[PDB]
């Protein structure tokens, strides 16, 4: 299929009307962030001829 | 098969027919000895860095 990008959210806009919260959620996201790799030596003489 | 390595006693159960022992990486890690049908762990020699 064609992909659809996200629901169509028409805000109702007006000169005079504004929004305002009533409540709020407290919410905990995860982010995961690579530190380091596996730390590697090469023998050159040893892998090129043992 | 030659190399060169560390021939240990080794607890792996080979089937009859199966002679040499190769992990992931396709390297002799495990032998069967031609004399005595005994299996033998091939242990690298401990190279490293100083
Ligand atoms: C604030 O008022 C506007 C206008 O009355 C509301 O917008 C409409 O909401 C209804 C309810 O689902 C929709 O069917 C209409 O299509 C909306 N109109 C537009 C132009 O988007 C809005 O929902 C109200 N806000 C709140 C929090 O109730
Ligand atoms: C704001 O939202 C919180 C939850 O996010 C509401 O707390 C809930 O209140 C109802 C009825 O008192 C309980 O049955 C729920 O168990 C409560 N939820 C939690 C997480 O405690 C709170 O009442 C809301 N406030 C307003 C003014 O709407
Ligand atoms: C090889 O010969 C030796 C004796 O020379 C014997 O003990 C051993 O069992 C033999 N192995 C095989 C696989 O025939």
């Amino acid at each position: 299929y064609t992909m659809s990008l996200g629901a169509e959210n028409s805000v109702a806009y007006s000169n005079n009307s504004i929004a305002i919260p009533i409540n709020f959620t407290i919410s905990v996201t995860t982010e995961i962030l690579p530190v380091s790799m596996t730390k590697t030596s090469v023998d050159c003489t040893m892998y090129i001829c043992g | 098969l030659t190399g060169t390595g560390v021939l240990t006693e080794s607890n792996k159960k080979f089937l009859p027919f199966q002679q040499f022992g190769r992990d992931i990486d396709d390297t002799t890690d495990a032998v069967r000895d031609p004399q005595t049908l005994e299996i033998l762990d091939i242990t690298p020699c401990s190279f490293g860095g100083v």
